[PDB]
RNA sequence: GUAGCGAAAGACGGGUGAGAAUCCCGUCCACCGAUUGACUAAGGUUUCCAGAGGAAGGCUCGUCCGCUCUGGGUUAGUCGGGUCCUAAGCUGAGGCCGACAGGCGUAGGCGAUGGAUAACAGGUUGAUAUUCCUGUACCACCUAUAAUCGUUUUAAUCGAUGGGGGGACGCAGUAGGAUAGGCGAAGCGUGCGAUUGGAUUGCACGUCUAAGCAGUAAGGCUGAGUAUUAGGCAAAUCCGGUACUCGUUAAGGCUGAGCUGUGAUGGGGAGAAGACAUUGUGUCUUCGAGUCGUUGAUUUCACACUGCCGAGAAAAGCCUCUAGAUAGAAAAUAGGUGCCCGUACCGCAAACCGACACAGGUAGUCAAGAUGAGAAUUCUAAGGUGAGCGAGCGAACUCUCGUUAAGGAACUCGGCAAAAUGACCCCGUAACUUCGGGAGAAGGGGUGCUCUUUAGGGUUAACGCCCAGAAGAGCCGCAGUGAAUAGGCCCAAGCGACUGUUUAUCAAAAACACAGGUCUCUGCUAAACCGUAAGGUGAUGUAUAGGGGCUGACGCCUGCCCGG
């Protein structure tokens, strides 16, 4: 649920948060985790490239297991944790040898649920199985486009994706944008919606928060100078004196198509949006 | 070697208070050590050394009529010995 | 109040200094230079 | 012979000297005192110490000097660094790309600002000291010493290029438990004033390290033992899942734990003078003089516990277990042995950065008493300094400061500046509100000293020992937070929601950001961006995501036109 903080400050007023009670362990796994320094937008030239990224609280890398090839062997959850590096959160499950592992926390799991990979293993959320062996019109996530890489799409919070049908050797899939799209029937995919549904509706409240997510500020191109920004420039506030909007670097921004053609996944795609 | 790294001694009034005691010092090669210092001092003066302690002193600048430049750099050791003596003057 | 040149060794050894002048062809051309012209100090 | 001689309390005596306001010594006075004090880094690099010197330097002088000459001065197994580990980053054999030059990149290597890592007291010099000397310890290496494992597979130990644990970590707050510091007093030391009085009467004092013997004040602990294995590239007696017995007791089983008592040390020094013929009686060869007792107590136990979201390095050292390894090691003694670099001096400054012996700047640590909530304020210990041109006169004018009758903004673009308010206690406090606020609203009142007490925080044992529960009764003065320091207030319009940021050096704002909206692009080798490319960011992310454009909390809303 989201709570919604009183407005003793103005930096408080409309500012809301999670509760956080799905989480029953607040600390994470000491052999699960990476270091994860911040690249800060900074290429390997050190020059930035993307905006808008900075200094932020410092964070942990979770490795996740987005491939889930341990097959025939049923583990059990032991926990559902926090994750910085992800809007989801995560479970950190223990298989049937002690080998444990983390992986994205689906919307109805359960301490103690059991939950196995494989095609033999059965229509249960967690469970992860090729798409052959799923049926058409059931919710899935955590897709593979290429069997055996890990999963790709619907990975976010609140993420689902469902089957629409069955070609060849492929399968027809429809994703959260409205696109549908064929997929091997090789490639793997979990079953379920992924969990942490609210995440979209949290109110940050306050720029230091955003500062601490790590977001620089941005400057709009209208109140810089013309060596600067297209729309630069004019005596006072100014409108966009060009027939369309454009980027800092010279390009239009508003409708214009960025998608390149001759690509392989062109036919693979029969029905997109966004 | 075990006549060339000890060059010079040493006679200054803290040098003979230190003489008063069995301390004697010495100004030494600049690439050498202690133990070399020791093996050596008993090898010329047969003695037996006890402890070494040794400095390294900077080059001090120095001028003569429209012509500076810098001192030698040297290093000093100072032997402790247990028994004997050495028939300095 | 603050000026230039706060001196730090390490910092100036490092960023002049004859292996960084050497580590690179046009650092090595600065030493040339100071030696045809004459230079009693390289780096 | 003009401007200037760089913020600040000096006076006298004596001395030295050719020569003294300026140098040395002495007395008095004054200044800094959360600093003009004391340490440690960076930086500087002999400016350090003795003599000698007055040509030049010193904003005057000079017998002086950070100036000149001569000669001296820096001592480490334990301090900080290297012979250890890694972060960002830098290089990177093969390799990729590229007119050349060259760029990128894998294992790896380099790299502290972090991790690991053994020494304390006293004495002593003109100049060094945890470094020299004394004493007492601790940590590693090697060799002899012999009671213990006695295939050497195994075994304490060797033992991996092997594994599992650990190291290993945020922010705020709370409560305690010890300890440095600090404190009343008859334990006991000490000398008794000269200007009236008093003589419990003035003032102080009561100590001491590392290491090693015992325990310890609280903290954490699915707390102790059996069976098995898709695993730990192969091995494991160690790690992980599950089924049981005492089960949530915490006894004290367990790891860790601030700290306390004896010895260390009847050694040191000691409020001492009682010890001097001398050491100018300064000092010391000799022999003791207190190690008592209350009050309240930073830092440490540990990010211990609790909560919060923004979810808080790595590797080595280390601890356990290993297939194979070897006889076979150890420890407990005694011997020896412990390399290299730095160490002087200045160091919030006359030695650094600033052209200067420049009113500036320069990371960290310690920091006593009274007053007070306080590191604020005023004074003051300790320590440091009297500041680097002076003597007179007390004109105009300029700067800084204080006070001004009557009036009180009439000044002026403008109440600019100044004045006024100011602490603590009590009483009371509007509109309007997003219900949080506004609000310290406004507006009023009180504060000294003495005796009573009936009695509270209790000092509580109790009125006494301090503030008082604060109630009465008195005293003084123009005035009682008697000094200093410590909010001016109200009414009403605009702009911007707010905190924040901005033109280093004439603009701090209504300009930028902002949280929230909205449009658009992007199905992952994503789009977008850097780059000739290779390779990268985006992202170890995947449409509740990422990039771009406009708008700018919140509330009510957001109309017509698709001809160009």
């Amino acid at each position: 649920a989201i709570k919604k903080y009183k407005p003793i400050t103005n930096g408080r007023r409309n500012m809301t948060s999670l509760d956080f009670a799905e989480i029953t362990k607040t600390t994470p796994e000491k052999s699960l985790l990476k270091p994860l320094p911040k690249k800060a937008g900074r290429n390997n030239q050190g020059k930035l490239t993307v905006r808008h990224h900075g200094g932020g609280h410092k964070r942990q890398y979770r490795v996740i297991d987005f491939k889930r090839n341990k097959d025939g062997i049923n583990a059990k959850v032991d926990s559902i944790q926090y994750d910085p590096n992800r809007s989801a959160n995560i479970a950190l499950v223990v298989y049937a040898d002690g080998e444990k592992r983390y992986i994205i926390a689906p919307k109805g799991l359960e301490v103690g649920q059991i939950v196995e990979s494989g095609a033999e293993a059965d229509i249960k959320v967690g469970n992860a199985l090729p798409l052959q062996n799923i049926p058409v019109g059931t919710v899935v996530h955590n897709i593979e486009l290429k069997p055996g890489k890990g999963g790709q799409i619907a990975r976010s919070a609140g993420a689902s994706a469902q089957v629409l049908g069955k070609e060849g050797k492929y399968v027809l899939i429809r994703l959260r944008s409205g696109e549908v799209r064929m997929i091997l029937s090789t490639c793997r995919a979990t079953i379920g919606q992924v969990g942490n549904l609210q995440h979209e509706l949290v109110n940050v409240g306050k720029a230091g928060r955003s500062r601490w997510k790590g977001i620089r500020p941005t400057v709009r191109g209208s109140v810089m100078n013309p060596n600067d920004h297209p729309h630069g420039g004019g005596e006072g506030r100014a409108p966009i004196g060009r027939p369309s909007p454009m980027s800092p670097w010279g390009k239009p921004t508003l409708g214009k198509k960025t998608r390149r053609g001759k690509k392989s996944s062109d036919k693979l795609i029969v029905r997109g949006r966004k | 070697e075990a006549r060339d790294i000890l060059k010079r001694p040493v006679i200054t009034e803290k040098s003979s208070e230190a003489m008063a005691e069995d301390k004697y010092t010495f100004d030494v090669d600049t690439r050498v050590n202690k133990t070399q210092v020791k093996m050596a001092v008993e090898e010329i003066f047969n003695v037996k050394v006890a402890s070494v302690n040794i400095m390294n002193y900077k080059p001090k600048k120095k001028r003569m009529g429209r012509y500076q430049g810098y001192t030698n750099k040297r290093r000093k050791a100072i032997v402790t010995l247990k028994e004997g003596s050495i028939d300095l003057f | 109040v603050k000026r230039t040149y706060q001196p730090n060794k390490r910092k100036h050894s490092k960023v002049h200094g004859f292996r960084k002048r050497m580590s690179t062809k046009n650092g090595r051309k600065v030493l040339a230079r100071r030696r045809r012209k004459g230079r009693k100090v390289l780096s």
